[PDB]
């Protein structure tokens, strides 16, 4: 879900339930989704060990 | 046009009475259109007016079909052949079938012509062709003709049947090949569909069948065995019938 | 039952490069015969009638 | 491990972010790119869906006589049933490999151009290779999901839930595979034919039938409908000994047991496309698929209104459906090609019922669960359905010799002392049913009486072949599978014959019941191979390759394919396994 | 009587007539020739619904001669009792034995 | 990229069963039931990490 | 190169129909101004 | 069809059998063999059946 | 305080109407039958589903989080694989207190 | 597991029920046929010895 | 909720009343389907904190 690539679920209500289901917590899922052109800002985690 | 049949309890108002005509005339003067016309070419006072003025040009391209099919074929026919394709040698047993094949197709290919319904009629290259020899007795609609099929009359346009099994139709799209003693095929320029990829007449289990603005059409069958029909001979449409039915079915190019 | 045909045979080498005056082939099947069934086209239950 | 000495962990839990894009059901370039460069005519048996044409009692002999030809040609495209794993991965002996592309689709070679709900024998010619839709997981085939696999995942499932005891299913298992079998026992199935009402009336007989079985064979009776086990549970659960008792209370608990496997693997989210979560979880849970005998008119009014329906078209008159109330001597036109379903299955026929049921929504739920999976697991390929001659049947169920008694004298107990009893030897005339009490020997006495009363109220005219298809759900719904098909045939006034029984001259090969294999879960070996008058050319092709004619469904068009059905009569693992495993065959796609 | 190797004959009133007893061994004595010189109104097919009317309708007979028998017929299911403000309506397990002495 | 492979690494599906992996591939657990392990194949086999 | 047997394509090479004579006495041969349908 | 004439004779030659012996008694002839599980399945204690 | 504890949710039967002497009325998240609640006369279909797994009691009686016994002590009961005697003592220690 | 694991601690020592009283007291909760006199009696008796 | 009216009706009462907001959203002590370190890692456990 990172990037555009595919034809979505016609059944809207079923895919926009499952948009944040898959992307509710990843560490390379991002906030705000994508806008029109630009990459995802996959957002940055506070520390890195 | 209601309480004048309905107080007078006329079922259908050809059966309303002389004066209970023309009083009501006397009133609103447009109704001399559907009770004083003697063959108007669309059914006065019904509600499939519109429907019958379309079963009619259903039934009547049929019989100058089923009439011109008996007269390229009146008797013991010799059609020898009419496109170029060479056999293998085990190959002209297969034509040993379509021998013992043949009558019953030309039952069959009518029957689905009766078979299909007319609104599902207008989608295939007869019913358009008509249209593009009726415009020329104007553009007619859908655009599915070519920019070049107005050009000659060698620009030819096919329908597809099934030959065995069930006799089919396999096509969406009117497929306009260009044809040439002898002559070979020519295709045209240019989701999916199968059978929209081959000569007419080039193989097994498919009939080929086009059609021209001059309305001279082609059956085509496998191995060159094709001939030329006048169903021009056989077309009877009324031009005020047929004025009706162009206007409605030609699109004014810009 | 066989189609009549005007001349018997003939055998041309045919190279890959060096056609001219083009030509065609006809095509016919792998399965034998018994397979191609007759056109059938049966009368409905209900009529037009 | 990790850059340390630390050790990670990668589920499948892991795999969250992949699989579950919409690009799963992306195949829009497979189809067009495999397209080109045609495949021949490839006979299609299972690749192609006709559409019913006149009654359901000749249907066969349309489609022995018009699949005569194209049968014996070459091979279906399964044979994988008879390959190992890998010998699918090497280039010889699979000419199917460049075919098998996604792990959720098909590419098979079809018909042509046709449109699949119409026609009877398509134009063998040019073929087609497009999709179908893998419903559930089970469709894979057993090269790739092994057999010992699928019993692996089973019996892992089935610590910390209830079982059947071990001692009962050999009672069931035996009367699932008698042969002798008194055959009272399906015709007495289609008398009450699922009406609670004329249950509650013909008790005494539901009494003395198993207590009179069960001496013969230590066996139930009657059991191959849930409905008629579940009136059993509730309404005739007191006179009896426990031992046979236990059986029928064994079987719904484990039925009780199978249903409540697909919710603890649930999550609360909300109402989706008309849909529960659980419809798009698990099979038995969408109503669009409705089981193979349906006696009431629950189903289709669960299943037309839906969202994803699409035309269930019952082809012997009108297509589309037009229901009845009640039912009884006036309204069951015993042989009549309308298509109306009869409603005439709940306890109060006066308190009728057109659009508003009786039963509760796992009801048919549970039949699916009984019909679906628990036949199969006694089965092993062996039982089919039939269509009825109720006309025949409803001559023969009123057809009784039972005397009258004499003023002062006793009750009928006894066949053959009693001679006011009518199985005995006196009143035995051949072509009544009290010989048919006596064919197999059911001990049924003088207040048989009760029965008749209620035969002349309620009856069902003849079956007919219901064919509903749907659209794929919200959730497997993109704009390339939107114009996909699901095609579930099912009969309405049907039963279904266990044991195969043909040679023997009792009930002549067809008379009452016509096969019709509605599905390949239920394809006679023995019923359809045996059936009247008949090509001797197909014995190849019956021994293996289970003939659905196909107006009631085809191979790779329904929802239930041939690898989980050779999966059926396939693996010895036990029947708390097979349960639990072709449940965990039946995981949506 | 009707003769039943001529489906032109059989009616509901011919039928409903003949008890159940009788009509075990009348269809087994019969004539095998079927004829065919006079056929049905209704149909072959509705030669047979207009035998079995005539069989479903006879079932109150051979009950009726059985009268002095069995019991009174117990609601079997609930929703089949006048008084219903204060008590509801029972539903009888007809399993027991319907024989009167 | 030019040979087009990848190595596998010391990985199996039990932390149990991943016990046997220090102490070389001598004697390393390759198989329990279902329990399967795949030693390190790499040019990093033997080395500090 | 490729290999295969060849007949020369000539206007004089016919294919033969027979008929019933009642071919022409069907329902779609023998229509009315008006149908039923 | 002789079968059924005298599957009394059958049936009582059995048990009567199976009363002195635990044994079958028709096994000498699957013919027969198939019509015992066939026809006889009533009258028979299942012991033998 | 004049009640009775029903075992079997029987709901496959018009004998006795379904809840005629005794309305169901559950009193706790420890009593709630799926086929009592889910199969009573007047019960919206429009949830069905989401009463099967959720132990609906209206707030009248005690809701979920100001019960002396939470959902982990129902869900224990009703999932765990063990027999009764393992069981007996593996909720009976789920009772001292904090 | 754990919930149930310091249960098989307190196990021992203790009165276990007997392998009869298991069945007959779980099987007559699930006894869909269970008779309904007996609820009413359990009413009447109201706990008034 | 405070006890209102009489017992018979109560739930009948409440399932009429609280049909839309029960269904609305799913509430939040249905976890039990979560396993450990499903919930310590901060998606699929919003509840968290």
């Amino acid at each position: 879900y990172l990037g555009r690539g595919a034809p979505p679920l016609l059944d809207n209500a079923a895919a926009v339930y499952l948009r944040n289901a898959v992307v509710a917590g990843n560490r390379l899922g991002p906030a705000q989704p994508l806008p029109v052109f630009g990459c995802a800002q996959v957002p940055r985690r506070a520390g890195m060990d | 046009l209601t309480e004048a049949c309905a107080a007078e309890r006329v079922v259908r108002p050809h059966q309303l009475s002389p004066a209970a005509q023309t009083a009501l005339l006397r009133r609103f003067p447009a109704l001399e259109g559907p009770l004083r016309h003697p063959r108007p070419v669309l059914q006065p006072f019904d509600i499939a007016a519109e429907v019958a003025f379309v079963a009619r040009i259903q039934i009547a391209c049929l019989r100058a079909l089923g009439h011109s099919i008996r007269a390229a074929l009146q008797g013991g026919p010799r059609i020898f052949q009419r496109l170029r394709y060479d056999f293998g040698p085990h190959q002209s047993e297969w034509l040993g079938e379509v021998t013992r094949r043949f009558p019953v197709l030309l039952e069959n290919l009518m029957r689905a012509l009766e078979g299909t319904a007319p609104d599902a009629f207008f989608h295939t290259a007869y019913a358009l062709a008509v249209l593009a020899h009726l415009g020329g007795q104007l553009v007619p609609l859908s655009d599915d003709i070519p920019a070049r099929f107005a050009d000659s009359d060698a620009h030819y346009a096919f329908d597809y049947y099934s030959t065995s099994g069930d006799t089919l139709r396999l096509t969406n799209r009117p497929i306009a090949v260009v044809i040439d003693e002898q002559s070979k095929c020519r295709f045209m320029e240019g989701p999916h569909r199968v059978c929209e990829q081959y000569l007419p007449g080039e193989s097994y289990a498919y009939l080929c069948l086009g059609f021209n603005r001059r309305l001279c059409g082609l059956v085509v069958f496998p191995g060159g065995f094709a001939f030329t029909i006048n169903t021009a001979a056989y077309l009877s449409l009324a031009d005020p019938v047929a004025r009706a039915v162009g206007l409605r079915f030609c699109r004014g190019a810009a | 039952m066989d189609p009549y045909y005007p001349f018997d045979a003939l055998d041309v080498w045919e190279h890959r490069r060096f056609i001219v005056a083009d030509s065609r082939s006809f095509i016919t099947p792998e399965f034998p015969r018994d397979f191609y069934m007759s056109p059938v086209f049966n009368i409905p239950r209900e009529t037009a009638a | 491990w990790g850059k340390d000495h630390q050790v990670l962990r990668l589920s499948m839990e892991n795999a969250v972010g992949t699989v579950c894009h919409p690009s799963l059901m992306n195949i829009d370039a497979a189809v067009g790119g495999v397209n080109h460069d045609p495949v021949e005519a490839a006979n299609p048996y299972g690749a192609y869906v006709a559409a019913p044409a006149g009654p359901g009692a000749d249907m066969q002999q349309r489609f022995l006589n018009a699949w005569r030809q194209r049968l014996a040609h070459g091979r279906v495209r399964w044979v994988a049933e008879c390959q190992m794993t890998a010998e699918q991965f090497m280039q010889p002996d699979n000419a199917n490999l460049a075919l098998e592309l996604h792990p959720a689709f098909d590419f098979f070679a079809g018909v042509a151009d046709v449109e699949l709900p119409g026609g009877e024998v398509p134009p063998a010619g040019p073929g087609a290779i497009q999709a179908t839709w893998r419903v559930v997981n089970g469709n894979l085939p057993l090269a790739l999901c092994p057999v010992a696999f699928r019993d692996a995942r089973g019996l892992e499932l089935g610590v910390g839930r209830h079982a059947m005891a071990p001692a009962t299913i050999a009672a069931v298992r035996g009367a699932f595979e008698d042969r002798s079998y008194p055959a009272v026992f399906y015709l007495l199935q289609a008398a009450i034919h699922g009406n609670e009402h004329v249950f509650c009336a013909l008790a005494r007989l539901v009494t003395q039938c198993i207590t009179s079985y069960w001496n013969n064979t230590r066996c139930a009776a009657f059991v191959n409908d849930y409905s008629l086990v579940s009136y059993i549970v509730t309404y005739l659960g007191g006179d009896l000994p426990e031992e046979c008792m236990a059986v029928y209370r064994d079987l719904v608990a484990h039925v009780e047991a199978l249903a409540q496997l697909v919710d603890d693997f649930t999550l609360p989210g909300p109402e989706l496309g008309g849909q529960a979560q659980a419809e798009l979880n698990h099979l038995m849970r969408d109503p669009a698929l409705l089981p193979p005998l349906v006696w009431d008119c629950d189903g289709l009014m669960r299943h037309a209104a839906l969202d994803r329906h699409r035309d269930c078209r019952i082809d012997a008159g009108g297509h589309e459906p037009v229901y009845a109330a009640a039912c009884n001597v006036a309204t069951a036109d015993f042989n009549r090609n309308d298509g109306r379903l009869l409603h005439n299955t709940q306890a109060r026929a006066a308190d009728a019922a057109d659009d508003r049921p009786h039963r509760p929504a796992d009801w048919t739920v549970h039949h699916k669960i009984y019909y679906y999976v628990l036949v199969p697991a006694f089965s092993r390929g062996r039982c089919c359905t039939a269509g009825v001659r109720f006309d025949r049947v409803y001559a023969t169920l009123q057809n009784m010799v039972v005397p009258e008694i004499a003023p002062g004298e006793e009750c009928p107990s006894d066949p053959v002392t009693d001679p006011a009893h009518p199985l005995h030897p006196a009143n035995l005339v051949a072509n009544t049913v009290k010989r048919m009490f006596h064919n197999g020997r059911v001990v049924v006495d003088g207040p048989a009486m009760l029965t008749l009363q209620v035969l002349a109220h309620n009856m069902a005219e003849r079956t007919t072949a219901l064919l509903c298809s749907a659209a794929p759900d919200a959730g497997a719904n993109t704009a390339s599978t939107a114009n996909m098909r699901i095609f579930d045939g099912a009969l309405h006034a049907g039963v279904l014959l266990m044991a195969p029984q043909h040679l023997d001259h009792t009930i002549q090969n067809g008379e009452y019941f016509y096969v019709l294999p509605v599905h390949a879960l239920f394809a006679g070996a023995d019923h359809v191979a045996n059936a009247p008058n008949f090509p001797p050319a197909l014995r190849d092709l019956a021994r293996d390759v289970p003939l659905v004619p196909p107006a009631l469904g085809a191979n790779y068009f329904s929802s239930i394919r041939q690898p989980v059905v050779q999966h059926a009569r396939e693996s010895a693992a036990g029947e708390n396994a097979l349960t639990y495993a072709l449940m965990a065959g039946y995981f949506k796609m | 009587a009707p003769q039943f190797h001529r489906p032109s004959t059989i009616t509901a009133d011919n039928v409903r007539a003949l008890g159940m007893r009788g009509l075990v061994l009348a269809t087994n004595n019969a004539q095998f020739i079927m004829d065919n010189s006079y056929p049905h109104p209704h149909g072959t097919q509705g030669a047979v619904r207009e035998f079995l009317r005539g069989q479903a309708a006879a079932l109150t007979d051979l009950g009726v001669t059985h009268a002095n028998n069995t019991f009174a017929p117990q609601p079997m299911f609930a929703g089949d009792a006048a008084a219903e403000w204060l008590r509801p309506s029972f539903g009888l397990k007809r399993t027991y034995s319907p024989f009167v002495v | 990229g030019l040979f087009q492979e990848a190595y596998p690494i010391t990985c199996a599906s039990d932390p149990a069963l991943l016990r046997s992996a220090r102490d070389g591939e001598a004697h390393a657990r390759e198989t329990h039931f279902t329990q399967y392990l795949i030693y390190d194949a790499s040019p990093l086999k033997g080395l500090s990490l």
